[PDB]
RNA sequence: AAAGCUCCUUCGACGAGUCGAGUAGUUUGGGAAUGCUGCUCAAAAUGGGAGGUAAAUUUCUUCUAAAGCUAAAUACCGGCCA
RNA sequence: AGGUUGACCUCGGAUCAGGUAGGAGGACCCGCUGAACUUAAGCAUAUCAAUAAGCGGAGGAAAAGAAACCAACAGGGAUUGCCCUAGUAACGGCGAGUGAAGCGGCAACAGCUCAAAUUUGAAAGCUGGCUUCGGCCCGCGUUGUAAUUUGGAGAGGAUGCUUU
């Protein structure tokens, strides 16, 4: 942590205090992905397949569309970062499926 | 029964002092309880799966193949919840597994691993991957070969 | 502006009772003094800051004692409520001086704590003894470990030598310039990047 | 464990073994009664994480309710007043399906104490839930020191209460700036903003 | 092996041929994804390929839950 | 019907452990 | 037999037609959506929510939703006793 | 005997054995539903009012409640109530009018429990019946009842004292 410079104003602003780094939060640690978690995904996924809208924006990026398949990805999930996963994960799929063929 | 013997028997040795390992031996048993199998399948400690066909719901077993073949394990789609637990001393069981056997049974063990193994899963391994269902009733297949029929005799 | 447009009769309230209402805390009070006798009526609270540039400068009363301070004063988390501390969960300790503070509290108060036994037959190692168990005693923890110095002392007196030299271009110079700096950190960035793109670009 | 397992097929609803489930589910209890008994829950995991052991006096009753807005039970769509209160069609019901399934379940069954409930199929016409009821007459319960909280008075109707799951969330019990208004109890928190407190020293 | 009777179509629902792309009966019928998904079954069984024959297992490591003592 | 006595004083095996090894302490401070 | 304290290579499961988005009604001081509900779409794994002006990019700070219990301070034109 | 004998699953019957719910009261409390008179020259926004009436559900209190919080600080730390914030920010034919929240002082303060883990060297858990009160049976349950864990952590390992 950089110290405060002592003042009211500017950059680093406030009083000068001895700045302590802390063991981290165990709540902190959601999100973090565990091994039997991704055996589960994984298995799961491999049982369940594809849903339709992953289907149409597959073929989309198949097709090379990657600004149309994003949009349509916007359009069902319903954010842009949501989009921009989907469509990073569907292009994980394809290029594993392409690739250790 | 037997195990309120056993537990009397334990209490005997444990008030002349030996420990109740001294008196009882290890157990081999056929194990049970979904969960409990699933543990042991993902742990790589079951032999032999055995699950049954007519569990519902249908989500609870509907893993169970692929995870089976994930991790290498034979497994057997068997006929009866209630068969077994006939073996387990339950009215159903929706899977069952034997980790490991007592050393004269070493060899049944191995040969009914085999079995299943040149048996059920090479005979189910294409038909795994297909559709089922799609029959007709008995009067649309009647109405489809009569149309067919006629069809080709024009 | 008076605001009754509405059917405010019906809302009314009245403080006939407070002085009965008084009496009855005074009695809910020596009922709960009586019921807790000999311990204090209340528990153990740390010494915190109070948050935003209004109310920094001073410090209150907190919630409880955080897990990190009980661990460094030595108090264990399932015996500090049972002996009167109170314990916070959520608090953390982002510096060392409030964290230093509490910890030498804790321990002030745990060098004042009188632990009588469990059975009066068989007193333990941490339970105090029968021949220091007779002492005058205290039961307002909020008016003996309180808040003794709220604010910082606005008075000081220093000898002429030491007088500071000064912040170089005066006070007020560097108000502005640090103003200045903070609301041109961007532009700054923007064109340090530029003149190092063009760098690059001419080689 | 296999629920684990569990939820992670039921996250993937659009899957096509789910989605056949779903219809095949969905047919069975078309052809049912809208409010039966279903003798295991079709969702272990979800009755598990919502809170149902396999353990007497835990029950599970299945229901569906008609979806889509509320319309006014005014005669002929006229409201008598003045026009901004004149709508009859587009009008919603503050509380969930949810919720009105679990009062319909509750009212089926007055000796139980509706626990919670969960959704487990729709179609166009209804929407399907599963609600899970505890007996607090039954001995299991009421020595169990983990459910034997229900047996109180105080939990009578909690569904007509809007203290289940569903009916916090419409009453907004969240701590937040967003939920000023009602997270205290909306009339509680207007009648305290609405009341004139005159003292005697005033 | 003890197999029901199956009709005659075994395989998923397809209409290729189709040019429709709206909805989610196009979506699930008209697009072919057949080599992405043959591609992702060829991949999970090439990572899926008395006492040994007890013993015999896979080369996936084991999942566990916990340390277990 | 109300809950027997037992029935409410009934607690969990690892509220048990915790009433049993830290129980509310007598204690003092001195002034 | 259970229980706490101290340290640590490693592990560390955490709630889905839910969150969220669009739209409609209603509501709020909440104003390019404050809360609720209906319909449609429909998630993720350092992920998600929030940070009171809509959007992209890069950071930061806080908590950890969709399961549940819990006395006191509080209200009281009903009942009983003063 | 196998055209037989049974084990499960689902759905029923019984004046079966044992229990529970209804109605009252409703000042206060938790929700739903929901006006108009009135005030703005009149008036469909608005106001009255998220009120009256109507409906469902509790208790001596109810509800809320141990952060998917507030903040932007040198950080506070479950909920509730009072004083202040403040007739302020904000909303509104920006008109009539409407209208909070953070911080701060006080009153009172108390923390917790599940799901997601294999006890697997032993369902260790529980309802009911008969008891001679030692227990024994009929069952529930492995599609999971005990112990363990809950994010503050914990699980495993080391370690030496304490604890009942």
């Amino acid at each position: 942590p950089v110290e405060r410079t002592g003042l009211i104003r500017g950059l680093n602003k406030g009083h000068k205090t001895t700045r302590r780094v802390l063991k981290e939060r165990p709540s902190r640690r959601k999100g973090a992905q565990s091994k039997r978690t991704q055996f589960v995904r994984s298995l799961i996924r491999e049982v369940a397949g594809l849903a339709p809208y992953e289907r149409r924006v597959i073929e989309l990026l198949r097709n090379g569309k990657d600004k149309r398949a994003r949009k349509f990805s916007k359009k069902k999930l319903g954010t842009f970062g949501r989009a921009k996963r989907k469509c990073e994960e569907l292009q994980r799929i394809i290029a594993e499926s392409r690739r250790a063929h | 029964q037997e195990k309120k013997e056993r537990l009397l028997r334990e209490a005997t040795a444990i008030k002349e002092g030996k420990k109740k390992e001294d008196v009882s031996k290890k157990p081999y048993t056929v194990k049970y309880g979904l969960n409990h199998v699933v543990g042991l399948i993902e742990n790589k400690k079951a032999s032999l799966v055995l699950i049954a066909n007519d569990v519902d719901p249908i989500e609870l077993v509907v893993f169970l193949p692929a995870l089976c073949r994930k991790m290498g394990i034979p497994y057997a789609i068997i006929k009866g919840k209630a068969r077994l637990g006939t073996l387990v001393h339950k009215k159903t069981a929706a899977v069952v597994a034997i980790t490991e056997v007592r050393s004269e049974d070493k060899n049944e063990l191995a040969k009914l691993i085999s079995a299943v193994k040149e048996g059920y899963l090479e005979k189910v391994e294409d038909t795994r991957k297909r559709w089922g269902g799609g029959i007709m009733g008995f009067k649309a297949q009647k109405r489809e070969e009569k149309r067919k029929k006629s069809l080709e005799t024009a | 502006n008076n605001h009754f447009r509405k059917h405010w009769q019906r809302r009314v309230r009245c403080h006939f009772d407070q002085p009965g209402k008084k009496v009855t805390r005074r009695l809910a009070r020596r009922a709960k003094a009586a019921a807790l006798a000999p311990r204090p009526v209340d528990k153990l609270r740390p010494i915190v800051r109070c948050p935003t540039v209004k109310y920094n400068r001073r410090t209150r009363l907190g919630r409880g004692f955080t897990l990190e301070e009980l661990k460094a004063a030595g108090i264990p988390r399932l015996l500090a409520p049972t002996i009167g501390i109170a314990v916070d969960h959520r608090r953390k300790n982002l510096s060392e001086e409030s964290l230093a503070a509490n910890v030498q509290r804790l321990k002030d108060y745990k060098a004042r704590l009188i632990l009588f036994p469990r059975k009066s037959n068989k007193p333990k190692k941490a339970d105090t003894p029968k021949d220091q168990q007779t002492a005058e005693t205290t039961t307002s923890l909020r008016t003996s470990f309180g808040v003794e110095q709220p604010l910082a002392p606005g008075f000081t007196e220093i000898s002429k030598s030491e007088i500071p030299a000064g912040i170089e271009g005066g006070a007020y110079r560097a108000l502005r310039k640090a103003r200045s700096d903070a609301r041109l950190v961007g532009v700054r960035e923007k064109r340090a990047k530029e003149k190092a793109e063009a760098e690059a670009n001419k080689k | 464990g296999a629920l684990k397992y569990l939820e992670e097929l039921s996250k993937k609803k659009q899957s096509d073994v789910v989605r056949f489930l779903l219809r095949v589910r969905c047919w069975e209890y078309r052809q049912l009664n809208v409010i039966h008994r279903a003798s295991r829950p079709s969702r272990p995991d979800k009755a598990r994480r919502l809170g149902y052991k396999a353990k007497q006096g835990y029950v599970i009753y299945r229901v569906r309710v008609r979806r889509g807005g509320r319309k006014r039970p005014v005669p002929k769509g006229a409201t008598y007043g003045k026009p901004t209160n004149q709508g009859v069609n587009q009008l919603k019901y503050q509380r969930s399906l949810r919720a009105t399934a679990e009062e319909r379940v509750g009212r089926r069954c007055s000796n139980l104490r509706v626990l919670n409930s969960y959704w487990v199929n729709q179609d166009s016409t209804y929407k399907y839930y599963e609600v899970i009821l505890v007996d607090p007459n039954h001995k299991a319960i009421r020595r169990d020191p983990r459910i034997n909280w229900i047996c109180n008075p105080v939990h009578k109707h909690r569904e007509c209460r809007g203290l289940t799951s569903t009916g916090k969330k419409s009453r907004g019990l969240n701590k937040g700036h967003r939920f000023n208004k009602t997270r205290a109890g909306r009339r509680k928190t207007w009648k305290r903003h609405n009341t004139l407190s005159l003292w005697r020293y005033r | 092996v003890l197999k029901p009777l199956t009709g005659d179509n075994t395989e998923a629902p397809k209409q290729h041929s189709q040019p429709s792309r709206k909805g989610k009966k196009a979506w699930r019928k008209n697009i072919d994804l057949t080599e992405v998904e043959q591609g992702l079954e060829e991949l999970n069984e090439q990572i899926i390929k008395a006492d040994e024959i007890i013993a015999q297992r896979s080369a996936l490591p084991a999942v566990s839950v916990r340390k277990r003592a | 019907r109300r809950l027997s006595k037992e029935d409410a004083s009934r607690v969990l095996e690892k509220t048990k452990k915790r009433l049993t090894h830290f129980p509310q302490r007598k204690y003092a401070v001195k002034a």
